[PDB]
């Protein structure tokens, strides 16, 4: 094919389907109170960057602005960008902002990912609560349930405040810490419990990985040093919080996973994952992050076009004979008559010939009796 | 130690088919492969051994002069690369199809196709052709499960009689192309063993006809 | 912060820009257009395949590290359209709509942007003037849409009169170069020079002189020129264009058939909407290759945001306090006046904390005699 | 289909396997030696059971077409386990990867070629010991190349090694210990703990 | 691995010796009359890759100007940069030239092959004669004569020329073109009989394959519109005049092959392959191409010569630590002199900053012993 | 004219050509059409000084009688385009304004010829 | 020539130097003004002077045609002073960097035009306050540019203010203080110490 | 002739942060005398950073140039 991996069209149903999708997803979290910001395709490296991971800068390409010598970048992700609107618009309170647009990345993020998602999020700034957590939470499943798609969201939670309290308590070395977050995205267990036994508190972090799931029992698993610490409590106090927001209030199935550390860098704390179906990669992302506070997520609407579904569309062909018949007087008629479908959604097409054919037809607007009707073909 | 020509035959039906052109040419082996745990095989002309080698090892052998010549699927040629070896002779044995193939009546999703197949290098060159994008996923065993499982939506396999694909809820979809066993030389080989190679190509071609 | 022809759109203007990019959308797929989204990049042999060399110059490049081959970030979305008609479109008539970001390297006006919001429409397949008339009915409809002040003044060229003289006077490269550089500048007494000592110069000032009267301008050509059927039917298509959109439109229309820019794309008829007395045209039409006919128009959408307006928002505050004193069921019935109050695009914020405040506040939802209602602040 | 696929290895590995199963409640309803089928039913109707060979284990398991699987840690290092969860190991089919040469033949001083199927693990092997060596993949049996000369060294995983001596091939150098191992798809850890976790602490009780 | 494929150190006694060759092989270019140039590693795509063929656009690893957005590539081939260079320097005369670079290439050719040769070669432009071509064989001999190699050098003479005529007189179409091609390269006698059979002029196309090496009769063997085609016959000319001339002036066993068509996009008549004792992949390519201006060269990879010369063993010399300091300082000054005319010989004379300095490779010590420095081997 | 100057029977050195001018980018388009490397240094005040004390090695300027660069050591070198004054008009203005326009235009037209 | 070559800016800059000069002992030999001379001799033979418009010393002083030179901070602001050594702040031309428009006009609430020499220096400050502007390079005089709506502000050296008053113009912001410094080439700031050091001791007493 | 321990020495002694090594290091790389003065009149030992800009030079003076702490260095020395 003509296109590079991972970049693809969106053509024709699916296209509409897209723009449908965008603009309700968008239009509900404008009426939650959300403020729309669009920020351009390209900035400045400094300031698109600026903090950024390493995974990050790799993601993200890099052009030159003719006009200054500098170096600019193409997004691979929106939320810096709000980070940089808050800086110069929101003040200390409360702020609320959402936003979708296309962003690219160099690479495939997982196994067959597309490099040119277009994403849609919402964030909270100047909220240390988990009451913001909650409300994103609240507004995210009321637009999943507006899609009435059959396909389910699996959430899953992780926190990396506690791995980070831990790593600070036992003063691991930038080597050690690498290593066991290696080991932690593959969940390898056996080199995992090896290489726990020659480190400090080496038995809190195996415990991470191997009972980091059961939420309720973590914290009476841990060391004394760790059960002393205030972060790693609260944090587990948190998990517990979220997990029983879904299940009461959203009968949703959650899984813990404490060892979930992708974006060490900028997470700072609660994380979010949602699954659709069984797809690998996760629908959508979110968590906690950066003297201002900040919680948000973020998804590929595109991903949402395998699972949802519009109405059949109208497709009307006016028929060309008959049209070439009128007078002007009934031509302004029709016109007005087919104003008046095309305002109810109903899809015409004025025809150039008498072969002019509109792709997927299911009505023509025909002339008898001196009156213009649709009859199905 | 060995001065004559080693010749890299594939294990199952390739060896069945190619012991007559072998007969024909002076060369047949002095006992059954399938009963004997030996690796280099002589024959009735001492000037030549063979290797019992998985089919898609052949060219590996070839080019590399480990044999001198050995006999090979097309399937396997165009999935390795033939670059580095002289593709002689179509020998017009083991002949079938290399195909895609699908659940029985299932549609194409909309989305982008994923393959599941052994051929991988032919699956991403086929699709390319038919200006097609895949999602390619590589296989080292058989492949009629993947589909079925939901690995892929299709395969590429190697079809005969198609009874396989039949017997597990498969169908042959499109033709990629036609696959035949060839005759493939090294080419340092070809330049300082033809006197030896001569009699044995000249035979394997008369036995064709 | 950001470069030079780069902006944020933000806030009431980023939701404008939403209406309005979803209205047209939604307008274009109504009268008949296919939606398609392709991509922002693709590899240059598709994206720059018979480009002009200012299309080039225009397109940021950059390496795919999967293959090592070049792509380019998209600076015209008409290529892609090319491409995806040519897979998809068969020999006959055919539609396409489409709006996406694009960038380009330079501003090509003082201060302008390169990060435009690129909406057009494109007909394949016709050869017809009928198809050019189409593509005026539907622009127009958008433009009345808006329900703007702002006025767009049409110019109407055709490149084909000035390249059947160039052809039938048998002009060199330079000589060529330099009446389109004289005609750029509308240089009259250089212009006069250059053609009393070229062949057919008459044609050639006539042209600059009189090319503004389209009914007198045939009688006015050489009897060379006048014996020239693409040069009558060029002619001839410019009359019944200007008369259409004078007519069925009531626009004010001017002739320049020495507007000779993308003189290497265009083919023929062209158009050029401008906004009150803004340099650089807000609307670009004309037909173009695609052997196959192509005509089309496209526009920066976010050029329409300073000329458009939106009805002031409602943004509405749910009083803290009283929310929180409410029981389980009081909860569920204001929370379903909520929904309600967003189904009919109330913004409705649902504070976090008591000094939560939305910006731009217009109303709060207050509990007053057993009752929530809104009240002005 | 809504319960779980566990993914076997067809050989040595579907032998040792076969008790483990059988005390989580998992036995197969028939040999499937003799048996012209691909998917089979368990004792347990929320588990079905895969036999495929073994470098397609983790291919399967990290797709999703399988939630779980039982692999060679050679197979797995060969393949990379990134997108898998290695849970446990099973302590079946030990065994460990090795270099292999002919008998008392000496290294040559110059740049070494190794014929192997695992490619991966030999360039990692031999970059840890700060050696250039040229690489051949195979995809069948490794015991004939060093005979013919196709490469100086084979890596292969050796039990007893009685078929390298056979051959008259002799294990040179220690790679790593390799065993089989239980390997899951992240998203069925996540999505079906509740049936994965009986089926898990029955194998590491019967370990 | 450390390095990747096809991407090797040269170090140690390995790097002098491909010094030396580059050097002196680079010297007698020049006393031939060949004028060296040594362009850069990279340049805009516009230039480098100007009329390149697919292959070598392929071979170009890409990379972007930061000044300016544009298009750059790291050389795969120093051919395209002598045009260049010829291009605005040359005239329309004869020019020649000489060059020796590293090149880059995205993918080895051949089973661990390089993918960064360095890069010598000779090119003569502006000459329509077979004697531009002969004296190119001539400077390529010198060269390779000055080696005192024990390997041997196979000459392959081809020449596009022929089989292009051929296509053109039978009027073949670029499928029919393809498959020939493809059956030659692969020696496939039979599906070439079958195929020449039912193809115009076919008999011609099987004559090359099977009777082509016999460049004596190849003329007289072809069919008589082949025969009647100037093109055909000065071609058939010219491969025995460079044949005969190989073997008298330089005792060159040489083959003919006019069915090598490697390089049917760049080549436009006679083509040479030097192949170094049983190598699959020729050391040294060369024939002629296009400058409307006329061009010959060839190139080598300068590495590949090193597993097949041999450099005397060097002299690795250090001066005794302990006698040195007990010197005086009109002692040393002397010893200095010493050593700086040794230098000069090109020993490698070490002076140790310590008593356990020791040079790799050590061959003797310069010693002190009555009155006097001597070298003694260890 | 625009024309390139160096000092009096100076000559070119063999690296890469220094030129100080005000007009850089005439500079670039030039020595760029003579398939010429050059390093530009923007002046924005007299330039007759800077080859004399070595911060180029050439200048561009507008020559007229040349008395200029002969009085400071300096000799017109290549001639690189004539230059004359122009009138130039403003887009929207030409469009908005030429009743006002046209009569000065005619005006200048006339006396010109 | 092996001595020192010392870059001054034109009009006022030479004024308030020629103290500062005297007391080093490198005075001109003759008045600038009524000269067609580029290359000026002085009392010390081992000095010569050039006479610049004050936006070329940089250029001059970075490239080594000059060994050091006298330069407004506005000037080495707007070149940028990456490749000379910035050695004393000679407190001599005092003014500051400031924005200005017309008098008693608000600012308007939309992005700004600058009119301005000082681009960059402009751009710099702008960015630094987070606001967005569109920035006009100007050569000439400036103040015209707000009186004919080429710009809403300028960004312009002022000292008194007496000429943007005189035309209707009035200081809005402050950027920066400016003063002449001396700066000096790296190269030679290296090689030519034995040279500088007198003159730039005798210029630091000179300042207290 | 330079030599980066002095510099390397004296910023561990005085316990610089990130963002003070850089603002020195920037107005070394342009001897901008005057700002620097500026920024060690507020800097710890920021007496014996500005003399290595200023007295840097005379290599024969310059230890007796330094403070006690840094004469007292090893590595200095
Ligand atoms: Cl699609
Ligand atoms: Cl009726
Ligand atoms: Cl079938
Ligand atoms: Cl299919
Ligand atoms: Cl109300
Ligand atoms: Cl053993
Ligand atoms: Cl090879
Ligand atoms: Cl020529
Ligand atoms: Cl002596
Ligand atoms: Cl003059
Ligand atoms: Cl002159
Ligand atoms: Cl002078
Ligand atoms: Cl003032
Ligand atoms: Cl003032
Ligand atoms: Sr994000
Ligand atoms: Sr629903
Ligand atoms: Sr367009
Ligand atoms: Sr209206
Ligand atoms: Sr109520
Ligand atoms: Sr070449
Ligand atoms: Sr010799
Ligand atoms: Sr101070």
């Amino acid at each position: 094919g003509m296109l590079p991996d991972g970049v693809a069209d969106v053509l024709f149903e699916d296209a509409h389907k897209q723009e449908v999708l965008r603009h309700q997803l968008t239009q509900q979290l404008i009426t939650h109170g959300y403020q729309l910001v669009s920020p351009p395709m390209i900035e400045f490296t400094e300031s698109l960057l600026s903090g950024a991971s390493e995974d990050l800068k790799r993601q993200t390409f890099k052009i030159i602005d003719q006009l200054t010598g500098r170096l600019m970048g193409i997004r691979a992700d929106i939320t810096p960008q709000i980070l940089r609107i808050d800086a110069h618009h929101g003040g200390d309170g409360i702020a609320r902002y959402c936003y979708a647009g296309d962003v690219i990345h160099t690479l495939p993020s997982g196994l067959f990912g597309s490099r040119t998602p277009l994403q849609l999020g919402a964030e909270i700034f100047g909220c240390e609560s988990i009451a913001a957590d909650i409300e994103l939470i609240d507004v995210l499943f009321s637009m999943i349930n507006s899609l009435d798609m059959s396909a389910v969201l699996h959430v899953d939670l992780g926190h990396v405040t506690i791995f980070k309290r831990l790593a600070e308590l036992a003063a691991l070395s930038a080597s050690d810490t690498e290593q066991l977050m290696q080991l932690y995205a593959n969940k390898n267990l056996p080199e995992l419990k090896q290489v726990c036994q020659v480190l400090p508190m080496g038995s809190d972090f195996y415990t991470l990985a191997r009972f980091g799931h059961d939420i309720a029992n973590l914290l009476g698993r841990l060391s004394e040093n760790a059960q002393q610490d205030t972060k790693i409590v609260t944090a587990i106090d948190e998990l517990q919080r979220l997990k029983a927001h879904l299940q009461v209030q959203w009968q949703c199935a959650v899984s813990i996973d404490v060892t979930e550390l992708s974006g060490y860098h900028y997470h700072t704390g609660i994380v979010f994952n949602g699954y659709i179906n069984s797809e690998t990669q996760p629908l959508v992302r979110g968590g906690r992050f950066d003297p201002r506070q900040a919680t948000g997520f973020s998804m590929d609407v595109s991903r949402l076009l395998a699972h949802t579904q519009l109405d059949a569309p109208f497709i009307v062909l006016i028929d060309y004979d008959a049209f070439n018949n009128l007078d002007s007087a009934q031509r302004q008629l029709l016109l007005q008559q087919v104003a008046s479908l095309r305002q109810q959604g109903y899809r015409v097409t004025m025809p150039l010939t008498a072969e002019d054919m509109p792709v997927g037809l299911t009505h023509r607007l025909s002339l008898a009796d001196n009156q213009w009707r649709l009859h199905a073909v | 130690e060995f001065l004559g020509l080693t010749l890299a035959l594939s294990k199952g039906r390739i060896l069945e088919e190619t012991m007559p052109l072998l007969r024909a040419a002076g060369v047949e082996l002095l006992e059954d492969p399938e009963a004997s745990r030996k690796l280099i095989f002589p024959t009735s002309n001492p000037n030549v051994r063979v290797l019992i080698l998985r089919a898609s090892d052949v060219p590996t052998y070839v080019e590399h002069g480990a044999a001198d010549f050995g006999v090979a699927g097309k399937d396997v040629l165009l999935e390795h690369g033939a670059n580095h070896v002289y593709e002689l002779l179509d020998l017009k044995i083991a002949q079938c199809k290399l195909m895609t193939a699908g659940v029985k009546d299932a549609p194409l999703p909309n989305r982008r196709l994923r393959i599941a197949t052994k051929y991988v290098n032919v699956a991403r060159a086929y699709f390319a052709s038919q200006g097609q994008q895949v999602d390619v996923i590589k296989l080292y065993g058989s492949m009629e499960l993947a589909p079925l499982v939901g690995l892929g939506d299709l395969i590429v396999d190697v079809v005969d009689t198609g009874n396989t694909l039949r017997a597990n809820g498969l169908e042959a979809r499109d033709h990629i192309c036609d696959v035949s066993s060839r005759l493939i030389v090294n080419q340092v080989s070809y330049k300082r063993k033809f006197a030896l190679l001569e009699p044995i190509l000249d035979s394997f071609k008369n036995s064709i006809n």
